[PDB]
RNA sequence: GAGGUGAAAUUCUUGGAUUUAUUGAAGACUAACUACUGCGAAAGCAUUUGCCAAGGACGUUUUCAUUAAUCAAGAACGUAGGGAUCGGGUGGUGUUUUUUUAAU
RNA sequence: UUUGGACAAACUUGGUCAUUUAGAGGAACUAAAUUCCGUAGGUGAACCUGCGGAAGGAUCAUUAAAGA
């Protein structure tokens, strides 16, 4: 028996944001970016910064319970480069490795329809 | 960041420490509708049961984006996700409704390519129940087989008569059912199987999917409906021994 | 919405109310003569402070009196005059109030970005802001001192240096830094404002230092004397004869044209007189030796 | 995606090569006649200049009709990225050629 | 902590910034389909549906009988050959299609 | 109205002591190895903000068969 949370890897530029919600939406469970763990300024959008992150982010929430990832990968969206970076693969491929089981990986990316 | 970057003015603010929240957090499991399989779906934090802004108001509003292989167990349709709305709270189980169903977007993006064109329908309709769906219809060109030429291109009057049939015979079948009706004609892919055998006649429609179904305007609650799409249940006693 | 006075271990004295939650300095006299202070200053975020007064003994005494004529948000400093407090804060206001009518007595912007705190001593203005530099004020503009980032906080050291915070580091006045802090530091307080004690705290650790290393120049002192002494003590042995300790000495202070005429002096005694190749005291006195030396 | 399969076995070893993808389209807009001769300018004459950034910022591109691809290390994806994105808004490939020995440089 | 860059910085943020979810409003635009394809006198023109007129090609054993062209002034708007494709028509004769509801 | 009053923040003149001065001498000692036009804006021209435009700027892999 396992239960299931949300990834919502969002891969922004000068930025990588990982957060796993419990599947509604609401109740979002460790915030972290790729600020809060390297002290550079230059590369808190680095592939390592986010590895670290979602290290920290399996860490606590296999404290909380959550077993499974239901994996979403959000680019920057909008009028932008509509495509993940470097730092979604990067935080993909650490909280893949790091003893939770991941499911249904995705592209969550917003379309414009021809905006300004 | 770092001990070297900054102090910004807004780390003076003092940051009120620890709240622990996850020990005070709730689990509650999900129970999908009775027209599925493997009803459920996962478990979800809410908050502690108290008063004052309860739980079960603090619910009963929220949604759900469950895969409908992970409803079905069925790996034929990996994609066409749906969105369940909680409704009704009752007994540490959220008894949920349904409220969208979303093509994930891998699928249709490896489904469009060039040399073929592709029609789109959308209808706002009633059901026979009070909910209003703004229901969607992808369609696309068929290379014909024996076929030389590289268009495949639709004449663009054949495009309002593929429209105009398909925005009829869907609007027929939602009509001519309710919701829990929609659903389980929805899942065993028929309409698209229908749109295709009463409009290969005019053009040979290379494969229709439906990829939106939008709710807009929901009639009542009715709890002793949403509880028949379930199952009955009755909560009564537990000893008081004191 | 508060600030309160606490008296007697220790016990509530008096409460004060009303303001947008006071989230600001406090402060009061350095004159005290009664049993009891008779100004309490706050600030607020209101844009504006509130003094009051402290009553009697002997009660509870949740009052509220005195004007809020003020800035109408950090860093309010009394004076031992007790004529003229400070409210530097908020974007370059270095503005200094007169614990009376308060009036705009003297306003200043010479700094860049936000200021951070204002102190001044009983023993002549010294505030701290964000543009890494503390300045010191009468008048106008007196010095500036600058390190690596953002200082917090600065206090006068018993007449003129100051010290001051959070680079990374506890800093002197330039000289001496103290940089056994990790993160950011709130917390600067002395004893005598000269002696042997400042405190100082990061997000965790406390360090207290001893200001009690001002007999370090007196040993240093020492240091020098003995450097002379067993130096005028080896040309006394070159003139005088006694070849052993004047190794010692020349080893110790490794003059190597004085080692070398001490020992040939010494080998010639040896090839002249009559297991022993030099005189034998000199003999064990580099027998007995370390390895540094050797 | 498009790479060759030893490109892909060089992303399978040596796992910290990640793979980074953007678009002609945002960046200047690029009506048609124009993205013409973009993909003609990044390409070059028989793909000498997309050979030129491969073996210059040790990266391997590949680029599709409106949308590129860049596989590698981190900052030389950046590197290959701020190279691609000047000779997108329109430079002489002479000195993309020297900015690229200034990079090389910064490779040694 | 967010932003932002080659680094920064400004700014925003414990009165919760970024992110997440449920909505609601506002204007603009019509992602992929998109091509050496379509239209319009030209500039230009891409969501659906309806109305209002217009236009082009084709079809034609229909009518009129030189009504044509060319432009100042003025006016409105701003050398021969072959393959493929789009629109229309004719013929062929296989699969898609289907049959007493209409259509073609 | 002060019956009447020690004092009382700041000042006047001198001294007393200290701080740096600021550079100018004197005379001692120690040390001394991508281009351009039109519409509009301002920077002195250029150049630049934003829009419509012509590249006279140099196309490499990928392409309709799949037999569970």
């Amino acid at each position: 028996s396992q239960v299931f949370g949300v990834a919502r890897i969002y891969a922004s530029f000068n930025d990588t944001f990982v957060h796993v919600t419990d599947l509604s939406g609401k109740e979002t469970i460790a915030r972290v970016t790729g600020g809060m763990k390297v002290k550079a300024d230059r590369d808190e959008s680095s592939p390592y910064a986010a590895m670290l992150a979602a290290q920290d982010v399996a860490a606590k929430c296999k404290e909380v319970g959550i077993t499974a990832v239901h994996v979403k990968i959000r680019a920057t969206g909008g009028t932008r480069t509509k495509t993940p970076g470097p730092g979604g693969q990067a935080a993909l491929r650490a909280l893949a490795r790091s003893g939770l089981r991941i499911g249904r990986i995705e592209d969550v990316t917003p379309v414009p329809s021809d905006s300004t | 960041v770092g001990k070297n970057k900054r102090l910004s003015k807004g780390k003076k603010g003092q940051k009120k420490r620890v709240v622990d929240p996850f020990t005070r957090k709730e689990w509650f499991d999900i129970k999908a509708p009775s027209t599925f399989e493997n009803r459920n779906v996962g478990k979800t934090l809410v908050n502690k049961s108290t008063g004052l802004k309860s739980a079960s108001d603090a619910l009963k509003g929220r949604v759900v984006e469950v895969c409908l292989a992970d409803l079905q167990g069925s790996e034929d349709h990996s994609f066409r996700k749906i969105k369940l709305r909680v409704d009704e709270v009752q007994g540490k189980n959220l008894l949920t409704n349904f409220h969208g169903m979303d093509f994930t977007t891998d699928k249709l993006r490896s489904m469009v390519r060039k040399w073929q064109t592709l029609i789109e329908a959308n209808v706002t309709v009633k059901t026979s129940d009070d909910y209003v769906l703004r229901i969607f219809a992808i369609a696309f060109t068929r290379k014909q087989a024996n076929q030389v030429k590289r268009h495949s291109y639709a004449q663009s009057s054949h495009i309002r008569a593929i429209r105009k049939v398909i925005s009829e015979i869907l609007t027929k079948e939602v009509q001519g059912s309710t919701l829990a009706q929609l659903t389980s004609k929805l899942i065993p892919e028929v309409i698209n199987k229908e749109i295709e055998n009463a409009t290969k006649d005019i053009f040979p429609l290379q494969n229709i999917h439906v990829r939106k179904v939008k709710l807009l305007k929901q009639p009542k609650f009715d709890v002793g409906a949403l509880m028949a799409l379930h199952g009955e249940g009755s909560g009564e006693e537990k000893g008081k021994k004191v | 919405n508060t600030a309160i006075v606490w008296r007697y271990k220790f016990d509530i004295y008096a409460k004060y109310i009303g303001h947008s939650a006071a989230v600001t300095a406090v402060g009061l006299p350095n004159i005290v003569s009664k049993g009891y202070p008779e100004f309490l200053l706050t600030a607020s975020n209101d844009l504006t402070i509130k003094k009051w007064i402290i009553p009697k003994p002997t009660a509870s005494m949740d009052v509220q009196i005195i004007k809020v004529s003020e800035y109408t948000i950090n860093a309010l400093s009394v004076s031992p005059n007790d004529s003229i407090f400070a409210t530097a804060s908020y974007d370059k206001t270095c503005k200094i109030w007169n614990l009376e009518n308060g009036e705009l007595e003297a306003t200043l912007a010479n700094h860049k970005r936000g200021l951070w705190d204002v102190s001044f001593c009983q023993y002549l203005l010294a505030t701290s802001s964000g543009d890494k530099t503390v300045k010191i004020w009468s008048s106008v503009m007196k010095t500036l001192e600058g390190h690596t980032n953002a200082v917090q906080r600065c206090s006068f050291i018993n007449k003129q240096k100051q010290l001051i915070s959070c680079g990374a580091d506890g800093l002197i006045k330039c000289l001496k830094t103290l940089d056994g802090h990790n993160n950011r530091l709130w917390a600067l307080s002395t004893m005598n404002d000269g002696d042997m004690i400042v405190s100082a705290d990061a997000d965790g650790v406390f360090q207290f230092w001893k200001d009690c290393t001002e007999q370090e120049i007196e040993e240093e002192q020492e240091k020098a004397k003995l450097q002379v002494e067993q130096e005028q003590s080896l040309q006394n042995y070159m003139s005088k004869g006694d070849w052993t300790n004047a190794f010692l000495l020349a080893m110790t202070l490794d003059h190597p044209m004085r080692l070398f005429n001490v020992l040939k002096r010494a080998l010639g005694e040896s090839r002249s007189r009559q297991e022993v190749i030099f005189n034998e005291e000199l003999d064990q006195a580099i027998s007995i030796l370390n390895d540094e030396q050797l | 995606l498009g790479f060759d399969l030893d490109d892909s076995i060089a992303l399978l070893r040596l796992d910290d090569l990640y793979i980074e993808t953007f678009e002609v389209k945002d960046v200047k807009t690029l009506t048609g006649d124009h993205l013409s001769r973009a993909i003609g300018r990044i390409a070059g004459k028989d793909g000498k200049t997309k050979f030129a950034i491969e073996n210059a910022t040790r990266t391997r591109i590949v680029l599709a009709d409106s949308k590129i691809h860049i596989l590698g290390g981190f900052t030389h994806i950046r590197m290959a990225r701020e190279s691609v994105v000047s000779l997108i808004l329109g430079s002489p490939p002479g000195k993309v050629y020297g900015n690229l020995r200034t990079v090389a440089s910064r490779l040694k």
